[PDB]
């Protein structure tokens, strides 16, 4: 597994790892489809806020009781906690795609999450839909089929990377179901 | 178990192959990969009240 | 006045207005509460206002992004987006404070000459300002089609006109 | 004459009348109008490469 970022992840203190030159050369030969992978990651990070807001907004628009009394995102505090979680999850997925594995996503983000949501009464159906919309949106951005905001890249195929990203969302889905 | 610090990896990608540099000096060697850099740090994902208020107001518009 | 200090010092120090100071601020300016919402209609949409305006300037005249164009190269495009945001923020502050003195003094005075010396195209600038003006009008009146702001129902036409007048001051200064 | 420091007034508005407060203590008192605050500072408007690249790629779509 890629161990470039393990130190800054473990320290979790805002310190940054900068990977360039020979260290970036190495990284991009380590993981598969190196340069395409960086673009696939950018397809997520350059659209992070849109991905999150679209997913949570879709979750609500399909079931507006979610913003009514007793609803999972009734009150600004709950809506903001939900948007925060969606972004947390998305970023662990984006890091999984950058690093080429889901170890940090599983260990630091998902382990115990189902139980946490259960204790708080976070609605499973709404959560599953938010994740589903993020998955589909990320797929569109990776494949550059999004209708409004595209990313300029050299012509080619990122279907393997798209599937890999999908797989990471599936880990989130598995863990929460 | 999972962390409960609300922190997530923030990935920043830099492609400055057009030659336009930021105010700070290089923080890594560029040898072999001119103009490119991957930066990762762990940061708290802050609550964003404005975005929460907007979803409540605007969810019904795509 | 509490704002005047941090504008003058221009060093990132912030002025926080609340309690009786805020009640007072709102007294000094007309339509105090509505005015705060009209400001929010701008600041809550700042990035979109700027991006939509510069994008529209370019889609109406793609020469701007071709070789020898005003925003050819990321460096120039970024500088143009910066300027649009700079102008938008001085307009938003003019709306918050109820006058254009800071806008005129710190942002517009000598701006035409600066652009003229750099060869920045007047037509493109004018169109970007025009689109921002139109967009801000939509957000203040809450007629924007995608992103609205929840406020108590009522009439902000006076505030919208005032905002437009600040944009007109930008236009006049660059003409 | 105009400034040349690329700084502009950054206005932040806060309406926390629903009682949800941020991590930082109050920096002014809200005695008499609880939950409301206007903040102004002068901040440099930073270059944003991502937004510039997006306009270059996306200007043709409304
Ligand atoms: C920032 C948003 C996007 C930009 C900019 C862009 O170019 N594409 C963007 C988003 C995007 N969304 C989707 C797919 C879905 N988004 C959904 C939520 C949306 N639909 C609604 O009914 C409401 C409420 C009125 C919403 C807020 C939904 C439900 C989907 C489909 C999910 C699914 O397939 O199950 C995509 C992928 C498809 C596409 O390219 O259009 C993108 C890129
Ligand atoms: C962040 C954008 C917006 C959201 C979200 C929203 O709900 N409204 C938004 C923007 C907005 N734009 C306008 C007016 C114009 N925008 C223009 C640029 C656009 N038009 C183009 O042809 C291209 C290039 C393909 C663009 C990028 C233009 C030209 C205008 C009209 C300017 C004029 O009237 O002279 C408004 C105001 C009108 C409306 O509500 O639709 C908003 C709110
Ligand atoms: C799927 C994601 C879309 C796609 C991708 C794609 N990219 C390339 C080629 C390159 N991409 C990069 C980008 C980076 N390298 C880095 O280290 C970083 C981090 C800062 C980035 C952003 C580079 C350097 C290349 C090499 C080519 C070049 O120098 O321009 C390709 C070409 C095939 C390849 O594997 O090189 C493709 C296909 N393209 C699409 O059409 C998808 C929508
Ligand atoms: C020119 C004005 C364009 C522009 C550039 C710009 N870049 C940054 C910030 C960073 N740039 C890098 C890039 C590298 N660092 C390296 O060591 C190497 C070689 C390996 C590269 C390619 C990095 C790491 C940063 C962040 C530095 C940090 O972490 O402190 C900025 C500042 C804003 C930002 O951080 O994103 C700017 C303005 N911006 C534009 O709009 C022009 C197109
Ligand atoms: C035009 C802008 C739209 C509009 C505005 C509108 N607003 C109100 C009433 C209030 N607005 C606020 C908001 C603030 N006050 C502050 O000091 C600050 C800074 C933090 C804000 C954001 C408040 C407190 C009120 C009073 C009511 C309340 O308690 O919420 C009205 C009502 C009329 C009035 O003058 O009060 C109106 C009409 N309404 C529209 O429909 C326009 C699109
Ligand atoms: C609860 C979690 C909700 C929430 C709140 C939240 N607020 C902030 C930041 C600030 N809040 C204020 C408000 C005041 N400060 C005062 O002194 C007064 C009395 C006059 C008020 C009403 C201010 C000034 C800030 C910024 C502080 C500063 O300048 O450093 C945050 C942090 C994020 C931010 O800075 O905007 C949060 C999380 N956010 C939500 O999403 C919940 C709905
Ligand atoms: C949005 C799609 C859904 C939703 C979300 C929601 N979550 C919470 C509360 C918590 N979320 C977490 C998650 C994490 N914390 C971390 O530190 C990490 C990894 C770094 C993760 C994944 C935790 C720990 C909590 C509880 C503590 C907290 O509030 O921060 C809430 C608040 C629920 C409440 O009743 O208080 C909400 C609303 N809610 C929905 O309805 C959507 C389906
Ligand atoms: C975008 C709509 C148009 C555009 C913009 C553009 N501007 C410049 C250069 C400058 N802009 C300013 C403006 C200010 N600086 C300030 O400090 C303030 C007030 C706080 C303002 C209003 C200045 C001083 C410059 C010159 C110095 C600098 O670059 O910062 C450029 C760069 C031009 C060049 O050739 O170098 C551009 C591209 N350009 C267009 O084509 C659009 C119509």
């Amino acid at each position: 597994m890629l161990d470039a970022f393990s130190k800054v992840i473990t320290s979790a203190d805002g310190k940054a790892a900068y990977v360039g030159g020979a260290d970036l050369q190495a990284l991009k030969k380590f993981v598969s489809d190196g340069n395409k992978r960086m673009d696939a990651v950018n397809a997520i990070v350059s659209n992070a806020s849109c991905i999150v807001s679209d997913a949570v907004s879709g979750m609500v628009c399909e079931n507006p009781a979610l913003i009514a009394p007793n609803g999972g995102v009734y009150s600004n505090r709950k809506m903001a906690a939900c948007l925060r979680d969606a972004e947390i999850i998305l970023r662990y997925v984006s890091y999984s795609l950058l690093s080429g594995d889901s170890s940090v996503l599983e260990d630091r983000c998902l382990n115990g999450l189902k139980e946490t949501y259960a204790s708080l009464g976070v609605p499973a159906a709404g959560n599953a839909r938010a994740v589903a919309i993020m998955k589909a949106t990320v797929n569109g951005f990776i494949n550059n089929t999004a209708q409004q905001k595209k990313l300029s890249t050299p012509a080619g195929d990122c279907s393997a990377l798209a599937s890999e990203a999908g797989g990471y969302f599936d880990k989130v889905s598995s863990a929460l179901a | 178990k999972m962390a409960t610090d609300s922190k997530a990896p923030l990935i920043e990608l830099f492609d400055e192959r057009d030659g336009c540099k930021g105010p700070a000096a290089n923080k890594a060697s560029d040898v072999g990969e001119p103009g490119l850099c991957v930066k990762v740090s762990m940061q708290k994902v802050a609550m964003n009240a404005a975005a929460a208020k907007s979803v409540a107001t605007n969810y019904m518009r795509k």
